[PDB]
């Protein structure tokens, strides 16, 4: 009676195609036939991949599409034991039902299914150096021993999913003993789609569900999700109507009159998106706005011009075949307000996974700290179709002061290796990197590196002054005179970020002297250009 | 004596009721027995209505009975025909919120009420139709003594559920192979065996984790002890959400750092409820003084000067336990006042019948006994001003009225959050005092001083480390102002050579220009 | 500190003895006897 | 059997007693039973004053009542209508 629908997995379609083509397709043709062909049975299957995927619910569910005994489940190290040689009769324990029906019934024995969970908790790879020897290294032996032994099994059929696949001890993967291996990865847009109609089923059964709610548009808006975070969504999302009809701040009350119209509405799931649910492969606003904390103004033309830059090369590495990997840096004086357009630069990429590596949150670190943890950034953008990563502030990352010259040579090595690897074939990766002092990076041979540049300018005439002083709106007509008069027939070198706190500081006197102590301290600051 | 908990079908013992007494008459209240498949049980009649409602009525051929079990019966009924199955609510009858004892949490009361219970006290049918499972774990931190154990407690005493197990910090470590795993394994037998046993019907189960952080890291971090971590963590991690479903349990930790807890044990299906505990405004410390001063005010043992509302006031940052120890304190100074021993141990009975705390106790404590860990510190000001200021001249004025305007900038601005300034001048002209005069001015409720003469001998990281710690408790305030004075007794600096510490040069130029968090 | 430790082997004690069970014996002799005796009186 | 730990008020309990046995002969040493908020408890009269001791009497509205819980008993007294009394001494001279 078994059926697909009823399995109820969404988005994993080519993965169980290829699982039951390779596992399954052998002990359901004619035996006659397999028997003129004289081959045996895959006897293993291995399943890896980031958590919150689906791979338990996949084992379980293979666990009931059989008409078979009953799957023995083991959780963890749920064998270990202190007395000595005790542990690895647990293990033999398991074994003993398919040798005996195999000894009786010959080739007529039905099958035998045994599942690990968190395979890698004890079979880690031996050590194999004098002294070095594993805490346990028989548990390995024993296993490897029964799998495949001078004794010959053709009932069994062994399943492990574990988070680490490179931690697995290499003679229990070759294609003898655990033959099949699989990756469970994250879903596309279809995939949200089906899981989102496979959780919503029963609610549009029973008119549970209200008119408004578009499937559609929630599947285009959550990028990046999990398969545990839609239904963590949809659980929030019913959550609250159930409260809202909940009376509890005295006596818990439960009006009945009110709640035989229970409806959930679109509402709820935009505040549930807001506030409850947050991925771990996506983005949100609050990183945005902590880096752009005062918006972007158009004081002039070049920044227009920056902006389009990034367009372009945005469009080419969507469209590129040929470079999978383009680069650019972005430079000029300090508090010329950089880091912020590149925020803004990658926000408008519109690209899936969006993270930004800061030195803000390694301090104290030891070089190899910061190593580990750009490798780590950087490994995590591996696992998408598009990505764009920002470095911000390399010469803080390096640690450099004049004197000396100071650095990290590591970090520098690490960077320079790690700007030229291309990644998995058939993925997309943009690098942005801000600083503040090309020559030193000339000095160390890293332009190289880069694939082009973009010059960041200052506030350099009274217009754009003016224009900039009118946008923000802080001194009103008479004062804006006063300040033309006293500016318009000369030249400025001052940048955004320091025009602001200027403002700030000079609002604090009385209504009778803001212009002239601005002036005083715009003149006194000094161009030297 | 024939009790038995096996499940009875209302269809079939409903017909069976209409085959034997058909044709025969029913009033309301009328007792009786009924046999169905050998056992014997007590029906009475508790409503009927003709096909109005009648006293008494003729059962015929197709007369209709709803069965509902008695109270505090342990009879199980299964069918649609019975109309009430007194399924026994998962709240004492008892509960209302303010006995809870627990002030200035509203919001994030109703947040885990929410999205923790809602779902276990609306009516189970409707439930049933939407195939929806129940959130599973909750998450507390936040700085020490603001009221975590109290809400676990409160929580946990809250449901009609068994008793809650308790884990105090690491006691399931033990030295021997496979005990630790064990220890974890036994929590949940209870919890299985019960699901197996009685499906939906299953009662509640608690755990609570205490210290948390002290047993699940991050796995492949830490060194020297990796497989045991690991273990437990693997064990952790299969036992919550394994192959085999679990609807009946709900886990509850607190810790201190959440950064340490590993990440697989934070998605949606584990512990995914998270809460952080702050210190409380102003409605909040009025609200906690009002729950710790009910009882006196009951028996006429508080005196009619106190005046709530000021104390509310007069104590900024302060956290809950602070704030009982205030009272606790000053009832002290009153019980000691009318005992008179010094000798031996001797009570009196005059004046201990007209025992009255006044405001001079109130006061006297606040100004001797507590200290807040995030609130301003007097000594520090005399120890750094060790004569005074002294009017000289103009110059004097001139920098005490620019700290003045740097000081209102920062408090009024909002473009502006972060704010930095300089004071340098030739050798032996006082710079520390002036900073600790401006400060001390300031009237800001958190005030610091970083000095090296507490880093004695230090290693580069260990400044570090300093350093950091202070800017993190700074940053958990609506006001702050922090004083680094001596760079570059911080830097060590030489001129032979020239020879420094570059590391903690790097700290302090990223942490200058580091904005808090929202608002602050 | 030191990772977890194996336990130690163990070395069980059996209880009863040859020469206790001749002493067991000459305490189940006697009922025999006795037995004969009081159905003996009965009859 | 149905012995629990749980606080009884004894002045409620007092007071039910009074309105149940109202009018009625007591006499010292009398064993009876009593039944409060469905709960069955055995009483036996210990002393009975005159509104002087007397050995029987006649218990009226207004007769006053004090309770005292059996040797060994582990059932919980509360309210003031009990002789029993605890006061620690942790000082000494
Ligand atoms: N493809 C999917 N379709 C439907 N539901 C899914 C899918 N993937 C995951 N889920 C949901 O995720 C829930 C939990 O997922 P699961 O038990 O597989 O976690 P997991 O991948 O084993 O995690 P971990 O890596 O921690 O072991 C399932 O019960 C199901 O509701
Ligand atoms: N047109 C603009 N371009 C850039 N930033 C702008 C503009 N208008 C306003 N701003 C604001 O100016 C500030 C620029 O500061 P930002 O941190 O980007 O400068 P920075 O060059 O990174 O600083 P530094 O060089 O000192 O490290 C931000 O608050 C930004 O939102
Ligand atoms: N919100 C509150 N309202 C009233 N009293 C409170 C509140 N929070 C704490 N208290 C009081 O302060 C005490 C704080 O102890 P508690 O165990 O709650 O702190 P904690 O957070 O566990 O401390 P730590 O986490 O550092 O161990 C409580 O026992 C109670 O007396
Ligand atoms: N008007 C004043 N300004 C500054 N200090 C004053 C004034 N009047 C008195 N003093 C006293 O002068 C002393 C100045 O010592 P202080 O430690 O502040 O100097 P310093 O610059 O830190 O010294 P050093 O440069 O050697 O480290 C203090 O005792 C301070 O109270």
């Amino acid at each position: 009676d078994w059926n697909f629908e009823k399995m109820g997995i969404g988005g994993l379609d080519k993965e169980f195609s290829d699982i039951f083509r390779r596992a399954f397709a052998s002990r359901v043709f004619p035996p006659e036939i397999v028997e003129q062909m004289g081959c045996k049975h895959v006897k293993g299957i291995l399943l890896y991949g980031p958590p919150g995927c689906g791979k338990t619910l996949l084992a379980r569910q293979i666990g009931k599409m059989l008409n078979a005994r009953e799957p023995k489940v083991v959780n963890g190290p749920e064998i270990l034991n202190k007395y000595v040689g005790e542990s690895e009769a647990n293990i033999r324990k398991l074994f003993a039902d398919a040798e005996e029906e195999q000894r009786r019934l010959g080739a007529n024995s039905g099958l035998h299914i045994i599942i690990f969970d968190e395979i890698d908790a004890i079979c880690k790879q031996r050590g194999s150096m004098a002294g070095s020897t594993g805490v346990h290294d028989t548990v390995v032996n024993q296993l490897l021993s029964k799998i495949d032994g001078v004794e010959q099994l053709n009932n069994i059929l062994v399943i492990g999913m574990t988070n680490r696949p490179d931690l697995i001890d290499e003679a229990l993967l070759r294609p003898g003993r655990l033959e099949v291996k699989m990756e469970i990865g994250l879903p596309d847009e279809k995939g949200r789609l089906q899981i989102l109609h496979i959780h919503t089923a029963r609610m549009r059964g029973h008119q549970l569900l209200s008119a408004d709610v578009d499937i559609k548009e929630l599947a285009v808006e959550t990028k990046n999700f999990s398969g545990a975070e839609l239904e963590g969504l949809v659980r929030a999302a019913q959550s609250t109507a159930m409260n809202r009809h909940i009376k509890a701040s005295t006596k818990v009350e439960v009006d009945m009159e009110k709640a035989e119209s229970l409806q959930v509405t679109r509402g709820d799931f935009l505040a549930s998106l807001e506030n409850d649910i947050k991925p771990a492969f996506g983005t949100n606003q609050e990183d945005y706005a902590s880096y752009i904390m005062n918006g972007i103004i158009k004081w002039g033309d070049p920044v227009t011009r920056v902006l389009d830059d990034g367009e372009l090369l945005v469009q080419q590495t969507k469209n590129s075949d040929r470079t999978p990997l383009v680069s650019v840096l972005l430079e000029g004086p300090p508090h010329s307000g950089k880091t912020a357009l590149a925020a803004k630069i990658a926000e408008e990429s519109n690209f899936p996974f969006i993270k930004i590596c800061s030195p803000d949150k390694m301090i104290g670190f030891s070089e190899t700290a910061k190593c580990q943890a750009m490798k780590k950034i950087f490994d995590d953008a591996y696992k998408s179709q598009l990505s764009c990563v920002v470095v911000d502030d390399i010469e803080r990352l390096l640690d450099y002061v004049p004197i000396g010259p100071r650095f990290s040579n590591l970090v520098l090595q690490a960077l320079l290796v790690l700007l030229k690897k291309a990644p998995p074939q058939g993925r997309k990766l943009l690098i942005i990197g801000t600083t503040s002092r090309k020559d030193v990076l000339q000095e160390m041979e890293m332009l190289n590196a880069f694939s082009t540049t973009i010059h960041v300018p200052n506030i350099a005439t009274g217009e754009q002054l003016l224009e900039a002083l009118e946008l923000l709106g802080n001194f009103k007509d008479k004062e804006r005179t006063t300040i033309a008069q006293q500016v318009k027939g000369k030249k400025v070198w001052i940048g955004i970020k320091k025009l602001l706190m200027l403002i700030e500081m000079s609002l604090q006197m009385d209504p009778e002297y803001r212009v002239r102590k601005f002036l005083a301290l715009l003149r006194e600051e000094g161009a030297s250009p | 004596k024939n009790i038995d908990s096996n499940p009875y079908d209302t269809d079939k013992m409903a017909a069976e009721f209409i085959q034997q007494f058909n044709n025969q008459a029913f009033s309301v209240g009328q007792q009786l027995v009924f046999s169905f498949n050998d056992k014997l049980f007590g029906l009475l009649v508790k409503d009927i209505e003709a096909m109005q409602k009648i006293e008494v009525g003729l059962v015929v051929g197709n007369s209709q009975v709803a069965f509902e079990k008695a109270e505090n019966s342990s009879l199980n009924l299964i069918g649609k025909a019975k109309t009430k199955e007194n399924r026994q609510s998962i709240i004492n009858p008892d509960w209302n919120f303010e006995k809870m004892g627990i002030g200035g949490l509203d919001k994030e009361f109703s947040d885990i009420f929410r999205r923790a219970f809602a779902s276990r006290v609306f009516p189970p049918e409707i439930v049933e139709q939407m195939g929806c499972k129940h959130v599973k774990g909750i998450l507390l931190y936040g700085p020490p003594g603001c009221g975590k154990t109290l809400l676990a407690r409160q929580i946990g005493k809250m449901l009609n559920a068994r008793e809650p197990k308790v884990v105090n910090g690491p006691e399931i470590l033990n030295k021997y192979v496979g005990e630790s795993e064990a220890n974890i394994r036994k929590l949940f037998a209870d919890a299985e065996e019960e699901q197996r046993r009685l499906g939906a019907n299953s009662g509640l189960h608690i755990i609570i984790f205490d210290e948390i952080d002290a047993i699940c890291k991050q796995r492949g971090s830490m060194a020297g002890s990796t497989g045991v971590h690991d273990t437990v963590v693997n064990q952790l991690l299969s036992k919550i959400d394994g192959v085999e479903q679990l609807n009946n349990i709900l886990v509850i930790g607190m810790t201190n750092r959440p950064d340490l807890i590993d990440e697989a044990l934070l998605r949606p299906g584990r512990l995914e409820v998270k809460m952080e505990i702050g210190l409380p405004d102003e409605k909040g410390r009025l609200q906690i003084l009002h729950i710790h001063t009910a009882r006196m005010r009951g028996h006429q043992l508080l005196s009619a000067d106190v005046d709530i509302k000021e104390l509310a006031v007069e104590t900024k940052n302060f956290s809950g336990a602070e704030l009982e120890g205030l009272v606790r304190a000053a009832q002290s100074t009153a019980m000691n006042r009318h005992i008179k021993a010094s000798t031996k141990v001797e009570v009196d009975m005059e004046k201990a019948e007209s025992l009255q705390v006044t405001r001079g106790d109130f006061l006297a404590s606040l100004e001797n006994d507590i200290k807040p860990a995030f609130g301003t510190n007097q000594e520090d000001y005399a120890s750094y001003i060790m004569n005074g200021i002294i009017k000289w001249g103009d110059p004097v004025t001139r920098v005490l009225d620019d700290g003045e305007l740097l000081v209102q900038q920062t408090k009024n601005s909002d473009r502006t959050p972060l704010v930095s300034v300089l004071l340098e001048g030739p050798p032996h002209s006082g710079k520390t005092a002036l900073a600790a005069k401006i400060a001390e001015e300031s009237n800001f409720p958190f005030i610091k001083i970083c000095s090296p003469d507490k880093m004695i001998g230090f290693s580069e990281t260990a400044k570090c480390q300093a350093m950091k710690k202070i800017f993190d408790d700074a940053y958990k305030s609506q006001l702050s102002c922090v004083v680094v004075d001596d760079i570059e007794r911080l830097l060590d600096y030489v001129p032979i050579g020239p020879r420094f510490s570059n590391l903690v040069l790097q700290a302090l130029l990223v942490l200058l220009k580091k904005a808090p968090p929202q608002g602050r | 500190g030191n990772p977890a430790i194996f336990a130690s082997g163990i070395i069980m004690d059996s209880s009863i003895s040859k020469q206790a069970l001749s002493e067991i014996e000459t305490r189940h002799s006697e009922i025999i006897k006795l037995e004969n005796s009081i159905r003996e009186l009965h009859d």
